């Protein structure tokens, strides 16, 4: 909730005038879905989730996954009662500990598919599309995933939340972390390179995300991005200064 | 089709939840609507037959 | 002698060229000797300690590398091709030893029929050797060459025994059960 | 009388040259289709046959049948006047009468 | 470090000829991309080089025996002198979407 | 109208001349009730007399008519003209430097490269051609040397060369069928089908088709519009339906696609018609209607609607997909005597 | 799904005129021997679908 | 031009590659092509006289 | 670049980099409805370097056939391209 | 009968009338799936 | 007679306004030209008939 | 493999040779028993285990 | 099923074994031994034998 | 049995290199009593004549 934090902060904090450029409607809506929050019902998607299970764990075929659930749900709608519901939160933290233990499987195999599973699991754990720019942020995701493959002594971990990853040059290792560059990513996906963008957002790179695209660019196509982004032509500086 | 006419309206409803879903008020017009959207969508000078 | 204790007929891969994806394996019945009707016991143990002796796939996979290395036609150019890929590039564009007459003159020029920089031969063998800007193969798609050092020849006593690998005709897994699908 | 009536519905179309996609769904989706690229067709040899029936005319006529052909040239050109070019053509590579 | 790959023996046959391949974006130079780019508004290139979409060929479309069409005959009619009622009975299957 | 509903103009006898000569399309004049005003009255309806008859072969071929209008009115012509180059490898080629010889040989057929809106044989009519000087033209760009050695030293790079794709990308079989037959069998070699696009058809006449390869073909003797060589289809009608079979027994829909899941019935007759399967308020079929736009038009299963966007086209399905319908005085009734003969004495 | 709709069986209604004049008194009527409902179905994947 | 013509057709190559790199078959179609090609590179109903 | 032809947006810099950052974000918000785009001229410059030589070149070339070969079904023509370096066909 | 209109939520966010945006209220596996499936069979007009 | 006869070539060309652009190969490669920025012409005086 | 024939007027069919290497090993270890293993290498006939 | 085995431009016909081609036909030559017999098949014979 | 075994390696290229080259002539100079031709065999590298 913007709100919250709108009027929780200084006088004009960056969410106490989004909702002021908002108009009035949007903003209407907004002030009055954190006052008086709409509740949500968990069901129709905790079952779901269990169905999704169900078929990753080979329990059921994805050709049935819809009968499967709808089923469960006039089993579960038909009896809907706190003791059912516990249930339903079980079978959910039941797919939750399968997931972790099939990940804990990834983690004990190669180092390159550990890696990969690592990765796979950052990438699950924040946005999966963006407003604006979202060939360059899948583009970006893809050429991480190929870097990080393609980089034998690459190591993908996580302290708290914070993915960071690990590159050894033998005599140093230098360490980027993932979630705050991908963080700073944001709004620079939808970038148009051009005269005033390349000031407003060079300066809004950290030292960790010039970094992280850096190393990421040394393997960059011209099909990876679209072809007149910052990123985009950035990455097109930034391979030829790694090869040159 | 007897459109926007809710004394002859149309039916489409589930099994399990027998409501109908379909309510046709008499202060819209579909056919219009229908003529304005297909309007903006394409000139209308060409002739489709189906 | 028992045939149960024989050696297998090794599988042969089939490479599809143009999908690039492998077409399967078969029996490598094309390339087999006829003994029991005509052979008896004495070819018998001859035609088993043939098949025993077909070659392991790491030897497979050795002298076809071998025989592949003295192709001459390997994918990018050795001393010769690329002596003469340095040779034409040299001999092409405005020669270096041409000397022209620049005229910076904003007035009265001369024509200059001819036939005030000028390209390095490095960069203009540069602009002629580099590859793609992909320098990343797509997955599944081989050449027949690398798929012959892979997906070798091998005699496979008891395929269809284990636990859940079965084989690879042509198929797509997805639910854990081998699927032999595209029908 | 309108039992004296009758009706001959029917539909010219000219410049047309009816397609039909060998795509699963039929629907264009590449010009490699769909099923260009199942491994059903493309590693397994197959020997189609085609029959038409058609209203008869008064006067001998073809039937101008049209594959689905990638008809592609690679032009290389290594050095000086050195020119060189490849034909590949996916289903019909060896293009003889057929 | 030249490439020099003889085609008509290229062997994937598909990549080489950019049927099935990577894609113009991508297998051009980065140098030849760049001049394509830049002397792209009065001497064109971009009509030169293939580039193929390729059909997703995978959890697309079913093999499983699915009817494109289907005729929903009436299984209420009353018919009356002002209007015409028909009643269907649409039946979406499963893993069908309508 | 066709020669079979024409008559002689009683100083003209038939087998003195050929039927694809001038004076005897003058010197046989049509009957006059097989079309007049009175013909199907009210209805827009195409003269089902000459739906199988070439429209393209009309005086009112505005595209024809521009065309031998740029030659002037005489037909002593000392033209000249630029032909452009049309083979696909070619097309488009982008040559680098050095030395090229390319030759190329011009037809003299005057059937082949001029075309009459009669379709008469230019052969017989006296008809001919003379080349006097055929002259190569090739625009070179003055860009700098410094940077065409670069470009074409690019372009001499195998990782980026040419690459020509012939924009038709079928493979083109004409399959014979007689006067009096209905139906044609495709039979074909066993095959791969690595990368298939699909099929197109359609039926051209024998008459106004060359023979494919040929130095000099002398049976041709038809100066019209050859649909083969053009777009110029007027027959993609007289098509009743269609069946694939990739192995001896199996359908290639084969999954119950279609409403007839063995065949691709194009259409069928509404007079026999009782379970429907017919489309446009005409006689095409529901699967074969739904092939034809889920094809050009990538959206059936969210509806079937006019695509303006590939009217342009000029092949395409919906700009010429024309539909009528008329209806006709039901005759073999009591009265209707059906007054007007089709058949001339001859 | 059961859907179910009315049709119109008024000539002034269902028929245009190029004179506007009254159908009902002209004669005019309409007889509904079939009247089917058809549906294109897209054979997606059941694993998608 | 003699297209589509095997027995008959052109002949493009070099000097020092003497082989002839314009190969045509009987079952192509170069004037047709060219006809979808123009006609879906612009509309047919333009005159270009050139 | 003569700062004669700059202060007109003749040979200057372009609309984008001249413009106050804040107006360029006024013109672009009200683009819909007050469109203000039109009042702010920007010239495309030739690359005007490296890009045509100076040396007597021919802009058309006429090719003549070296052997014609004439028959009574086809006339033949046999041209000879000659296409020297720094020359792109 | 719904979940949703059994509680708090504004009619014009529910209707998408003055809601977020179909960028932001789907899910966001389903902007992939119709930006995916595009092309063939669009379902970007029923949101 | 084929010798009794002439040719008349002929083009009519309304509202075109024949332009020649001041480029270095003739085509438009920006609205200042090639040679619009040559300091040539613009740095000494020339007098073109 | 594709032929293209000039058409006669009676059927006829095309006798394919392929190269092979239809070979005969015989074997006699002791007296009276004889033994041969035929093998032929591209189109081999013979006993796939 | 594409591969056609010559396959390196051996051939004056790239694409087949052109075994005997129409002199009269014929417009480049590729024919042999003042027969119809092709350049290419009258090579390979004389090779083979 | 013996049989003569190929070399296999190092004896022929797998390039594609034509066969057989036909050369146009480059100039004729055609009189009544001789018919001159010039040609240019330009043997590429690697290759025997």
């Amino acid at each position: 909730t913007e709100v919250a934090d709108a009027l929780s902060s200084h006088a004009n904090s960056k969410d106490a005038r989004s909702l002021r450029y908002e108009p009035y409607a949007n903003r209407l809506i907004k002030l009055q879905t954190a006052m008086v929050p709409p509740k949500v019902d968990g069901t129709s998607e905790r079952v779901a989730e269990v169905v999704k299970g169900l078929a990753e764990q080979g329990a059921i075929y994805p050709d049935q996954m819809g009968a499967i659930h709808s089923d469960l749900l006039n089993r579960v709608y038909t009896w809907n009662s706190m003791g059912v519901q516990e249930s339903i939160q079980a079978l959910v933290n039941d797919v939750i500990h399968g997931q972790n233990k099939v990940l804990q499987d990834e983690l004990a195999r190669t180092r390159e598919i550990a890696n990969a599973s690592m990765l796979t699991r950052f990438f699950d754990s924040l946005y999966k599309t963006v407003d604006r720019g979202q060939r360059n942020f899948e583009g970006f995701k893809k050429l991480l995933r190929l870097f990080v493959n393609n980089v034998p002594n690459a190591e993908v971990y996580s302290s708290g939340g914070s993915f960071s990853l690990q590159i050894n040059m033998g005599g140093q290792s230098q360490n980027i972390n993932l979630t705050n560059a991908f963080d700073n990513l944001k709004d620079i996906w939808g970038a148009r390179w051009d005269a005033v963008n390349n000031p407003r957002i060079g300066a809004l790179l950290t030292p960790n995300t010039r970094a992280l695209l850096f190393f990421v660019s040394t393997f960059y196509d011209y099909g990876s991005m679209e072809p007149g982004s910052y990123l985009d032509n950035l990455m097109r500086l930034y391979k030829e200064a790694i090869r040159a | 089709l007897y459109h926007d006419s809710g004394v002859c309206s149309g039916t489409l409803n589930s099994e399990r939840s027998g409501m109908n879903v379909v309510v046709e008020l008499p202060d819209r017009n579909t056919e219009l609507s229908y003529q304005y959207m297909l309007a903006d969508m394409m000139s209308r000078h060409h002739y489709f037959a189906l | 002698m028992n045939l149960l204790n024989a050696a297998p007929t090794p599988y042969v891969w089939k490479y599809n060229p143009v999908t690039g994806k492998c077409a399967g394996a078969q029996q490598n019945y094309g390339a087999t000797i006829d003994w029991v009707l005509p052979g008896g016991n004495s070819f018998a143990y001859a035609a088993d300690e043939i098949r025993r002796r077909f070659p392991e796939p790491a030897v497979t996979r050795a002298i076809t590398a071998r025989f592949e290395a003295e192709s001459d036609q390997q994918p990018y150019a050795g001393p010769h091709e690329t002596n003469i890929i340095t040779a034409d590039v040299v001999r092409s564009g405005p020669p270096p030893s041409a000397v022209y007459p620049f005229d910076p003159s904003g007035v009265q020029r001369v024509q200059l029929s001819g036939g005030p920089e000028m390209t390095p031969d490095a960069f203009k063998y540069y602009l002629r050797v580099q590859g793609p800007s992909q320098e990343v193969d797509e997955p599944g798609v081989m050449s027949q060459r690398q798929f012959m050092t892979t997906f070798l020849p091998a005699m496979v006593p008891h395929p269809f025994d284990s636990e859940s690998p079965d084989a690879f005709p042509a198929y797509f897994s997805s639910v854990y059960k081998g699927t032999n699908a595209f029908e | 009388q309108p039992g004296q009536v009758l009706s001959y519905k029917k539909f010219l179309c000219d410049n047309y040259l009816w397609t039909i996609p060998f795509s699963s769904d039929f629907m264009y989706m590449g010009e490699l289709t769909d099923l260009g690229q199942n491994p059903m067709y493309t590693n397994n040899s197959h020997s189609m046959v085609i029959n038409f029936e058609l209203d008869p005319m008064d006067d001998p006529t073809y039937v101008y049948m049209l594959y689905g052909v990638f008809d592609t040239v690679r032009v290389n050109q290594p050095e000086r006047n050195v020119l060189a070019m490849a034909y590949f053509r996916t289903p019909f590579a060896t293009g003889n009468a057929v | 470090a030249a490439l020099t790959p003889d085609l008509t023996t290229a062997t994937p046959r598909l990549q080489y000829f950019h049927i099935a391949g990577p894609g113009t974006r991508e297998y051009l130079s980065e140098d030849l991309q760049q001049f394509i780019s830049a002397t792209g508004s009065y001497f064109d290139l971009k009509n030169k080089f293939r580039q193929t979409v390729v059909a997703p060929t995978r959890n697309v479309t079913t093999e499983k025996a699915q009817r494109l069409q289907i005729r929903f005959y009436p299984i209420q009619t009353d018919d009356t002198s002002t209007g015409y009622r028909v009643r269907y009975n649409i039946n979406v299957g499963d893993g069908w979407v309508l | 109208l066709p020669d079979r509903y024409k008559f002689s103009i009683s100083g003209f006898d038939a087998t003195s001349v050929a039927p694809t000569t001038y004076e005897y399309m003058n010197k046989r004049v049509p009957l006059t009730n097989v079309v007049d005003m009175f013909t199907n009255v009210g209805a827009r309806w195409s003269i089902d007399q000459m739906d199988n008859v070439n429209p393209f072969n009309h005086h009112r071929n505005w595209g024809l008519k521009y065309r031998s209008q740029l030659l002037g009115n005489s037909r002593y012509v000392n033209f000249h003209i630029q032909v452009p180059q049309k083979f696909f490898a070619i097309k488009n080629l982008l040559l680098l430097s050095g030395s090229y010889t390319y030759e190329w040989v011009l037809r003299k057929d005057p059937n082949m490269i001029l075309q009459s809106s009669l379709g008469n044989d230019l052969r017989a009519d006296g008809a001919s051609i003379i080349y006097n000087e055929v002259n190569l033209m090739a625009n070179f760009m003055p860009m700098d040397h410094n940077t065409s050695n670069q470009l074409e030293l690019m372009l001499r790079n195998a990782t980026n060369d040419q690459t020509f794709v012939d924009y038709l990308g079928a493979k083109n079989a004409l399959y014979s069928v007689p006067a009096g037959s209905t139906a044609l069998t495709i039979n074909i070699p066993a095959r791969t089908w690595e990368g298939m696009r699909g099929w197109s058809f359609t039926r051209i006449k024998a008459a106004e088709t060359p023979q494919l390869g040929a130095q000099y073909d002398v049976n041709f003797k038809y100066s019209g519009s050859i649909a083969y060589s053009d777009g110029g289809f007027y027959l993609s009608h007289t098509f009743r339906n269609m069946s694939i079979l990739f192995d001896t027994s199996i359908n290639w829909p084969g999954n119950d696609r279609l409403l007839t899941p063995n065949m691709f019935e194009i259409k069928r007759s509404v007079a026999l018609d009782t379970e429907g399967f017919t489309m446009s308020q005409c006689d095409i079929t529901k699967d074969w209607y739904l092939i034809q736009m889920a094809t050009n038009y990538n959206f059936v299963y969210n509806g079937y609607r006019f695509w303006p966007d590939r009217q342009y086209f000029h092949y395409d399905f919906l700009r010429n997909f024309d539909p009528m319908t008329r209806q006709g005085p039901n005759f073999a009734l009591p009265g209707l005597f059906d007054l007007v003969s089709y058949t001339p004495t001859t």
